């Protein structure tokens, strides 16, 4: 039906560049929307994203609502995407990495100029997560994102959903976790000065983490590590003298092991995020078993070095018998361990608190957002 | 204005011009071209791979007889601009460096002389496989050979002929660029029957040394070195804490080798010469073998390692016996000894503490020749 | 030529290549996806993305494209090249992991009549569900859906041809290996939209895991340190002479299993498989810590130990009796009938625990086998 | 100007661009493929993959280009770009590992009744058989297949330079590697209807000699250490603990050793050949460690009136000293020097094993290189 | 409608893009730029690399571009697409490392004029100064210029603008600080050549690192270290008893920071630094070992220390006498007056170069607060 002349018609007249424009003072309304499909990398020390977004897009052009052959052919078209006017996307706050593919996909004709088209984008971003969002309570990850092109004079965007997410096609390869995620439309006028506001798309993704793995990893080292320094505290009582050489074995160990623990997860925070609330029970609480621990030594250590004719020589051989016996006897009343059995139960309180106010601490720390 | 629109139409460029024919003035030898190295940069050197990515402005000269110029174009202005398809564009190759496409000197804003000559000089990033070899590490640190031209084109068709170095020296080389010579050619081979294609072969020789590796690498040879050497010192002043000497030897027996074991890995980083790797190892071997000996002559010993008077001889008996015994273990002490060792061991660090730095000196004064 | 010059210019002439196929409202274009994967090149547990051989073996009809002596004349079926055609934005939805390899502007071949097929030879990069399930022994069925991107069954729709397994051309540089492979079509049309969308195939990837040299390295230390561990009970009730010795020992034991560790977590963090896997070494790799801990805490756990004439040599002979009493009070400390006790104690509890282990061990082994 | 606009308007009025150097389906036009190689960059050993460089020479006659008397008689050879022709699209069946850089679409050497001539260098990723059958010292085998990838030749045919040119022809001098052979066979898998492949083989030869070199102090240098060790005990038995400090260390160390080795494998695995025994050399100076220590071990205790006092003098004194003689004899050095000798024979037995292996490793498979 | 088609069809026809607007042998093209930095995504440390944004804010006019109520009458100042612009091939000299992302394709400002300015958000990827002294406690100021590339003077001219500091967008996440940063413009001719060659802008960054973390857990270990060696000399002291521990201890201390060291060398390397820094953990650590040079040296320094039935009572006390006042001679070596002075001797001397490396530390600060 007229197929042919009516193609050719509005071909004559038809304009790329030119947005269907009564006048070029008051702008298009165009309709925009997110669904995430894919969240590729997160690198959250350096905090940037990757994401696979369908970029709903949405506007009304009736440069081309139809008559007999074409709208009422098909109220459905398919016509090349490179054939008009379309929005140049970019978060603002996160598009950090080219589109990709993002663009160049067939648009959608109504026949009285509903636009509608989707596409997938894998780009690069830049959320929150410095320093914190490591905690229980989650930082809002918020995107902005518009046309690069034009400003809102002209163009004017239209948005979704600010309540309702997130786990739609969220990555099973968390450790991590979302519980919300706003949406608004708004207008651009900033901190910074800016005019002639070009509208834009707030992202907000406040997100959980920490199913936790690595936990007893860190967990697990250091209660070993604590009934190591257990066997330090209690097994001197028991100990002999010989029993020095033994203790320090023991903490060369005992240290070559802890530092060798502080270079593995730091270094972990460094190429993922970061947050300083763990970070700082396990250095310190570290450190100071240290600390006491050889202060431990420093505790036996102390101590000075407890660490007839017949008659004639008779008399002299009855002597080197007692006095020898005063002598070694110096010894015996010198190191009868009074320092050191308390000193088991000095450490042994002190471990218990150590311990303690640790684990109560993230007892604490895990019921309370709990 | 000059009628000058209509002129730069009257030429045409891609119209007049014939793009697809070669404006050399027809049947004759050639257009003369003229290449120019100047290096703006060198980012990185790879010694293990034989292979640098440096800049190079890409200074190009040749006549075009077509570009000519009368009043409005030549006169007007006896220098203009045209873009790359205005523009006969050769493709100047790096011929044996050139295993890296050549890149943002590919067809970018070229210079119009005023009447044909035209000048086309921008930024080359690009990447070569330099002469390394194994040998590129003795001190001399050779001469990197490279040639320059438009590839395609024959001595009928082509002719190139032909500037520092430190221009734009990278400082953050680790390596010291001594010289730099250039001068052009023209070359028949074995497969072409004809001469042809002239070309630009700049010689880079180079030297390179940081000072940085002698700081903490001297460091472990004296430190180590001298536990070797403490090692027999404390023998003497007291040998019975047999244990712990021993755990010496472990002690820096493990740590002599991880050392090395750095070693060969910046190694595949860059092929290591032989020069150098025989001195190390050679002699830390020197070592190793006299804590082996240290070992074993330092615990070889097998120990130093009337019926009133017939009772109290008895003890006399066993008094004086287990003296004997007792003596064995003195026996094994070997005191007179004492001095000697502790000279046996210094005859020897003096013989190969100074055979090393014996060694280094005597390629210290050649060099210094 | 028959036609010759005839034939080529008629053609560009009346022939709209942009043109899609569309003969009234019907069938749409009916067009079919076969893959063949020729082989796989490479693929990542960690980032499970896969880079493989694929040859897209494309059908369709035109019926502008039957003949007469003027084109099939002149020559049969040729070999026509793309561009002139419309082609399918094919798309593994959930893989998809870019853009097809070297798909653009190929060849095809048309009959003198019409039907068309384009085949050509790809090589991707993919996505797959590994999830921390694939590193199974048992394996997880790959799910890989594929089909027409942006244009339903109204418009156009993908079909299938097309069960095959997947082990009919697996990468034989594979650690691993398939079980099986089985492909079923759909037609998704969504909740969304009262609209009839897109066709879909569905391929599912069932493959278990690993070469078999990596599994010996790590656990014959394990029955290596079992034997030195041996030693450990052995050594200590048969003399605790060197109980500092054996200190030793401890030292650089644990700090074995330690090392153990690194080298198998980051491959998990480089290869995820199935945590619930990992509690294996962790309970098994843990008692051979809980063990030295006790075993040689409790090795030092000890106190102790870990006329007149005439009347003169019994003062003296009454001085060698007491501490006569007193030697053996300390050996009376370190009694060699209980240490044979913590020997079997602890040795059946490997024996049964070793047992327990070979549980697991076996348990999965009889899953695996089959 | 002899009818130079004469020739250059037939010419460019009877070319086709589109269009096979060939009239209808014989026979086709009869290319030259011969490539000479410029130098290899890089062997990654341990995948399989291939970066090296070379000319792609190609040269057939276009009968089209038969020119006249001033492009002809006026200058017989001509510089021309491509474009205008089918060119070689080639990969490499197994190969073709990634893209073209300098091989396609650059100028060529056009002769005047139609020879042409094309020049150009290029890289090219490739991938080849070279396996884990890389390292034996017999070294081995590979297929480099390269053609085109559409063209199933119908409509032309292929054919090379030399087939003795060698492998060596263009060798890497750096290279710690070598040089066996390179052949070449043209193949049509009868499989297809389409001509396709050509197969290249490798015989290659790898001697890189350096390290291997201080590869061999291990093996010597950790006997050393070994004999040593079992040369101390009968030497200085209150070797005693000091013993236990030589295994730690001696163990740990040819641990570590497993440790790099894995690592350096890393970008260059093969054939555990060299491993597979010093492994076993390895497990042997493990276990034989471990028995000496269970050698020692060993040992299941070790591991008048007047007249009257002095004979409780006599009693005292003798009567403990036989039963600490008891111990003496309990633990004499018999063994020591029986099993210090059954060190003798399991070492120097041992070790002249692997050294015959060695022996037999670049002696007998060394030959067969063709 | 008002001369609609005849002014946009006009303003094409008499368009040209070959040309640049150049105005007379003069002034040259006056270009206006500054600043518009607000986002520092990432950089790099150990290479000195940058990728930032900057909107390169352009300013210049080209007469012909003045119009009539047939251009200007219409729209004031209407926004045209970038292409129909002769934009000028700016770059970072030094620098230019990256292509600039995003300018191709834009919006540029017209007025009915002439005002023309376009604000592109640039980000791309530089490289400046900074070298081996950037990272010290006394700075440095990375130098960027920029300007037009292979274009003197003579034709073309840029200048800045305006005076906005540096922490004007500073990160404020920065391990780091700004103290100011400074633009001047300037024009070079070189002393090479009589010609004028191009306009550049000069940007230099002043501005402090490090963030303290690094530093909390340098020192520690260092101070927990100089512990063991404060250990060291204490022991033999009041447990010399336990000398072949201090040796013990020794091995234990040197082995580990050994070990710290390599850290340092792969930490350094992947984040450069001026070598003068190590300098002082240097020889304060070598210090470490220097001091158990002499320490245990001296600490091992003294070569031996480290009637006649009344007739035999004498022959047995004599025995007894004998010994006796040898004894006394090794004592006599060891008497604990000049151990006491060793570790004054090396108190006030570890007192001094651990207030030493507070000394530097604190000075170098001293010269950074200011």
């Amino acid at each position: 039906n007229e197929e042919g002349r009516l193609i050719e018609k509005l071909l004559g007249d038809y304009d790329k560049r030119i947005k269907p424009a009564k006048t070029l003072d008051h702008v298009i309304d165009v309709t925009l929307k997110l669904t995430l499909t894919n969240l590729i990398s997160l690198n959250e020390k350096e905090e940037a994203l990757t994401t696979n977004v369908w970029i709903e897009i949405q506007w009304n052009d009736y440069r081309l609502s139809w008559n007999t052959s074409e709208y009422e052919g098909i109220d459905l078209v398919r016509i090349p995407s490179e054939l008009l006017w379309l929005p140049d996307v970019v978060l603002e706050n996160n598009v950090d990495g080219q589109f990709e593919v993002a663009y160049y996909a067939n648009v959608l004709v109504y026949n009285d100029g509903s636009m509608y088209w989707l596409p997938p984008a894998i780009y690069r971003s830049t959320c929150p997560i410095a320093v914190t969002y490591f905690p229980f309570d989650w930082q809002n990850c918020s995107l902005v994102f518009r046309s690069q092109t034009y400003n809102a004079h002209e163009v004017n965007l239209q948005l979704s959903a600010e309540e309702g997410i997130d786990p739609e096609d969220f990555t099973e390869n968390g450790e991590w976790t979302i519980r919300h995620r706003p949406a608004k439309k708004n207008y651009n006028w900033q901190l910074t000065k800016d005019d002639i506001d070009f509208q834009e798309i707030i992202f907000f993704l406040i997100i959980q983490r920490k199913p936790l793995f690595y936990i007893i990893n860190i967990i697990a080292p250091c209660v070993l590590i604590s009934s190591l320094v257990v066997l330090v505290y209690f097994l001197p009582a028991q100990a002999g003298g010989q029993k020095c050489t033994l203790s320090i074995s023991v903490l060369l160990a005992q240290t070559i092991f802890l530092f060798l623990i502080a270079q593995k997860v730091p270094e972990t925070s460094l190429n993922v995020p970061l947050i300083g609330k763990y970070l700082i029970f396990v250095m310190f609480v570290s450190l100071v078993i240290v600390t006491n621990c050889v202060i431990v030594l420093n505790v036996s250590l102390r101590t000075p070095n407890t660490h007839s004719c017949v008659e004639a020589c008779n008399f002299i051989a009855k002597s080197t018998k007692e006095q020898n016996d005063s002598g070694s006897e110096n010894e015996n009343w010198v190191l009868i361990g009074k320092v050191i059995d308390k000193a088991c139960f000095w450490i042994a309180l002190l471990l218990f608190s150590l311990g303690t106010l640790a684990i109560f601490l993230t007892g604490h720390l895990n019921q309370v957002p709990e | 204005v000059n009628e000058e629109e209509r002129l730069i139409n009257d030429l045409l460029i891609v119209n007049k011009y014939n793009k697809h024919v070669r404006p050399v003035k027809h049947n004759n030898e050639v257009v003369n071209i003229a290449l120019s190295l100047t290096l703006s940069n060198l980012i990185s050197l790879k010694e293990t791979d034989e292979t640098l990515t440096t800049n190079v402005w890409m200074d190009h000269a040749w006549y075009d007889h077509r570009l000519t110029w009368n009043a409005s174009e030549y006169s007007d202005i006896s220098i203009l601009r045209l873009r790359p398809e205005l523009i006969w564009i050769p493709d100047i190759v790096l011929q044996n460096n050139n295993d890296g496409q050549y890149n943002v000197a590919y067809f970018c804003n070229v210079l119009v002389r005023p009447n044909g000559y035209v000048t086309w000089l921008p930024p080359a990033i690009f990447r070569s496989s330099c002469p390394i070899n194994v040998l590129y590490f003795p001190f001399d640190w050779q001469n990197c050979s490279l040639k320059f031209t438009a590839l395609n084109y024959n001595a009928n068709e082509i002719s190139m002929d032909l500037i520092i170095d430190p221009e734009a020296f990278t400082e953050n080389g680790e390596w010291e660029i001594i010289h730099k010579p250039a001068k052009k050619n023209i070359y028949g081979d074995k497969f072409p029957n004809g001469t042809n294609y002239q070309d630009v072969t700049f010689y880079l020789i180079i030297r390179r040394k940081p000072l940085f590796y002698v700081i903490n690498f001297i460091t472990p040879c004296v430190l180590i070195s001298f536990l070797a050497a403490l090692a027999f010192y404390l023998p003497a002043e007291s040998g019975e804490k047999m244990s712990t000497a021993i755990c010496v030897l472990l002690a820096q027996a493990v740590f002599l080798l991880l050392t090395s074991q750095r070693l060969p890995e910046t190694a595949l980083a860059v092929p290591l010469i032989g020069k150098y790797l025989m001195f190390i190892m050679s002699l830390v071997t020197g070592v190793v073998v006299n804590c082996g000996i240290v070992l074993n002559f330092h615990f070889r010993t097998p120990s130093t390692h009337s019926g009133i008077d017939s009772t109290n001889y008895i003890v006399k008996q066993i008094k004086e016996k287990n003296a004997y015994d007792e003596e064995v273990g003195n026996w094994n002490l070997v005191g007179q000894t004492i001095d000697r060792l502790s000279m046996f061991i210094i005859t020897p660090v003096m013989v190969l503490g100074t055979i090393f730095i014996f060694v280094m000196g005597n390629f210290n004064r050649p060099p210094a020749k | 030529s028959e036609h010759e010059t005839r034939l080529v210019a008629n053609l560009l002439e009346n022939y709209n290549k942009v043109i899609r196929p569309v003969e009234h409202h019907t069938h749409f274009v009916d067009i079919t996806v076969g893959l063949q994967l020729i082989q796989l090149i490479n693929v990542d547990e960690v980032n499970q993305i896969v880079e493989t051989n694929v040859r897209l073996r494309q059908q369709w009809i035109d019926v502008r494209l039957r003949w007469n002596p003027a084109d099939y004349g002149g020559i049969k079926k040729i070999r026509l090249p793309s561009d002139d055609v419309w082609l399918p934005d094919l798309v593994l939805y959930n893989n998809a992991d870019g853009d097809f390899a070297i798909v653009h502007m190929t060849k095809l071949l048309l009959d003198y009549t019409g039907k068309i097929m384009w085949t050509p030879p790809a090589i991707f990069k993919s996505y797959c569900e590994i999830i921390v399930t694939h590193f199974p022994f048992d394996q997880q069925n790959c799910t890989m859906k594929l089909g027409i991107w942006t244009y339903d069954g109204t418009k156009v729709s993908i079909s299938p041809e097309s069960d095959r397994p997947d082990l009919s051309t697996f990468m034989e540089s594979g650690e691993w290996v398939m079980k099986d492979y089985r492909g079923w079509k759909h037609w998704v049309y969504y909740t969304c939209c009262p609209d009839t969308p897109y066709l879909d195939i569905t391929y599912h990837f069932i493959m278990q895991r690993i070469p078999l040299y990596f599994v010996v390295n790590v656990i014959i230390p394990c029955l290596l340190f079992s034997f030195l561990t041996v030693l450990v009970f052995y050594l200590p009730t048969d003399s605790g002479e060197k109980m500092t010795l054996s200190i030793s020992v401890l030292l650089s034991l644990t700090v074995f299993l330690l090392v153990i560790v690194e080298l198998i977590p980051s491959t998990s963090s480089a290869v995820p498989l199935i945590g619930k896997y990992m509690l294996f070494t962790m309970i098994f790799v843990i008692s051979s810590i809980i063990v030295t801990v006790v075993v040689i805490n409790t090795h030092h756990r000890s106190p102790s130990t870990h006329s007149a004439i005439e009347g003169v040599k019994y003062i003296a002979e009454h001085m060698k009796s007491d501490e006569e009493s007193s030697n053996a009070a300390e050996e009376w400390k370190y009694v060699a009938m209980v240490i044979d006790h913590i020997l079997l104690c602890v040795f059946m509890l490997i024996c049964i625990i070793g047992t327990v282990s070979v549980f697991a061990g076996r348990l999965i082994e009889l899953s695996q086998e089959g | 100007s002899v009818m130079e606009d004469t020739l250059l308007s037939v010419l460019f009025e009877n070319y086709n661009p589109k269009v096979r150097p060939s009239q209808t389906v014989g026979d086709k036009v009869t290319v030259r493929v011969g490539l000479t190689l410029t130098s290899l960059l890089i062997l990654n050993e341990k995948n399989e993959e291939m970066t090296t460089s070379v000319f792609l020479n190609l040269a057939w006659t276009d009968y089209r280009l038969q020119w006249d008397p001033a492009a002809y008689e006026g200058i017989k050879d001509l510089s021309i770009p491509s474009d205008d022709v089918w060119q070689p699209d080639i990969v490499l069946m197994n190969n073709n590992d990634g893209s073209f850089e300098i091989t396609l679409h650059v100028n060529v050497l056009v002769q005047h009744t139609g020879a042409v001539s094309w020049h150009p260098s290029a890289i090219y990723r490739s991938s080849c058989t070279i396996k884990v059958m890389y390292f034996p010292f017999d070294w081995q085998n590979c297929t480099m297949v390269f053609k085109s990838y559409t063209y199933d030749t119908s409509e032309v045919i292929l054919q090379h330079a030399l087939d003795a040119m060698i492998n060596q022809d263009a060798f890497t001098e750096n290279g710690q590697w070598s040089i066996e052979h390179k052949p070449s066979r043209k193949n049509w898998r009868s499989d297809d209807p389409s001509y396709e492949d050509v197969t290249f083989y490798l015989i290659i030869q790898r001697k890189p000699l350096f390290y291997i070199v201080y590869t061999i102090v291990p093996c010597i240098l950790i006997s050393i250490l070994a004999i040593l060790v079992f040369y101390l005990p009968p030497d200085a038995g209150e070797k005693m603990s000091l013993s236990i400090s030589a295994l730690l260390a001696l163990t740990v160390f040819l641990l570590l050793l497993a440790d790099k080795v894995p690592e350096t494998s890393l970008s260059v695995p093969i054939i555990i050949s060299y491993l597979m025994f010093i492994m076993i050399l390895v497990a042997f100076s493990v276990i034989l460690s471990v028995v000496v220590l269970n050698l020692h071990h060993r040992s299941p205790n070790t591991h008048e009136a007047v007249e009257a006092i002095k004979y409780i003098a006599e009693q005292l004194e003798s009567a403990s000293e036989f039963d600490d003689l008891k111990k003496d004899w309990q633990y004499v050095a018999m063994v020591a020097d029986r099993l210090f000798l059954y060190i003798f024979i399991t070492m120097c037995s041992i070790g002249t094993f692997s050294i015959f292996l060695d022996a037999s490793h670049n002696v007998p498979p060394d030959n067969p290189f063709a």
